[PDB]
């Protein structure tokens, strides 16, 4: 099916405490291939020259967001005291034939929108006043044209190379293994928690209905959640009244699965 | 493969 | 500045099975600012090799992280997470409970 390539870049201030942390970790879907870390299978393949050239690149982008992050603190008038976060997030998602569908790069400070290339690739959008500056700077730089490049180029490529040598988990997706459980809260009521576990990739539709009915109000639904092997694990839970548990139906949609499951609690 | 960022804020 | 406190989640990599080796997760997620305190405790007592996952966020450039542990599960131990972050005033503990 489709996927997407993205890196995910954090860069904090530490005032006192050295030079501040850069990090950026790549991943092809919910699969993390490579982490950079300034506090330092199918990817070893690569070579050396490859390494030589992201470490190279990885050291760049550090004094990059060192300097963004000397910047950011004059545009808001903070003083030297606090410590404060960039965040960038960038790469392209492609459709089944590896063609660009769309890329993404946008930026972030202090955990709030600051500004992001539109989906032309050729203009942005700035949050605020201060982004507006970096906008001006940006446009007069040109840098909307090498990102463009990047994404519709390099980020397509290496995506397409990297499916191919990581073919048998990248393109493998494995169904949710599901159970319905029975929880009484009282003598009135009980908890039907439906299960979801062992899928890939993490997206997952997990449903409770009620004679046919959505029960999205009533149902509590975890964050889906990493079980630590590559796989997810996801549940949504209800509160019934004794005796009703036959009108509920579980539904369950996943990429791994031919046909969605219909499940119920089975006494 | 990374991108490179030489265009500070 | 804007902050969000995370959400904790406490669960097993594998479905519990008493006497049989699992994994203890306790994931922290939502969260801004990134420094974060996890501990993973096996009967109130600090658990000492526990490892994570890299630092990544979300979408909405909320942080999460995992962390992680071998144990084996029994009927008496009890475990727990407990998490400090700069958005609480006192570290929140979260029982594992084998059917959350």
């Amino acid at each position: 099916g489709s996927h997407s390539m993205r890196y995910f870049d954090t860069a904090m201030s530490r005032p006192g405490r050295g030079e501040p942390r850069f990090i950026s970790v790549g991943y092809v879907d919910d699969t993390q291939f490579v982490r950079f870390d300034s506090d330092a299978p199918w990817i070893e393949q690569e070579g050396p020259e490859y390494w030589d050239r992201n470490t190279q690149i990885f050291k760049t982008n550090t004094q990059t967001d060192r300097e963004s992050l000397r910047n950011l603190r004059g545009y808001y008038n903070q003083s030297e005291a606090g410590s404060h976060t960039l965040q960038s997030m960038y790469g392209c998602d492609v459709g089944p034939d590896g063609r660009l569908l769309r890329g993404h790069n946008q930026y972030a400070y202090d955990g709030k929108d600051y500004i992001a290339l539109n989906e032309d690739l050729r203009s942005w959008t700035a949050a605020d006043t201060a982004a507006q500056i970096t906008q001006r700077k940006w446009e007069a730089a040109r840098v909307a044209e090498q990102d463009r490049a990047y994404l519709e180029g390099t980020c397509v490529e290496w995506l397409r190379r990297y499916l191919e040598n990581g073919k048998d988990t990248l393109e493998r997706a494995d169904p949710p293994k599901t159970h319905v459980t029975h929880h009484p809260i009282s003598d009135h009521e009980a908890t039907l928690r439906c299960w979801a576990l062992g899928f890939y990739p993490a997206e997952i539709t997990l449903t409770w209905q009620r004679d046919g009915e959505d029960q999205t109000q009533d149902t509590e639904l975890v964050e889906t959640r990493p079980a630590g092997d590559r796989t997810f694990q996801k549940w949504a839970a209800v509160v019934v009244p004794s005796g009703e548990e036959q009108r509920y139906t579980c539904h369950v949609q996943h990429e791994g699965l031919p046909k969605p499951l219909t499940l119920r609690w089975e006494p | 493969q990374i991108k490179v960022r030489v265009d500070m804020v | 500045m804007i902050q969000r406190t995370p959400k904790i989640q406490v669960y097993s990599r594998h479905p519990a099975e008493n006497g049989k080796s699992n994994f203890l997760n306790c994931y922290v997620s939502g969260f801004h600012p990134s420094d974060i305190e996890v501990d993973l405790l096996k009967n109130g007592e600090r658990i000492e090799k526990v490892e994570h996952s890299d630092l990544s966020f979300s979408k909405d450039w909320s942080f999460y992280l995992l962390y992680y542990t071998e144990f084996t599960p029994t009927e008496k131990d009890e475990y727990a997470c407990r998490v400090n972050h700069v958005t609480l005033s006192q570290p929140k503990i979260v029982k594992w409970d084998r059917d959350m």
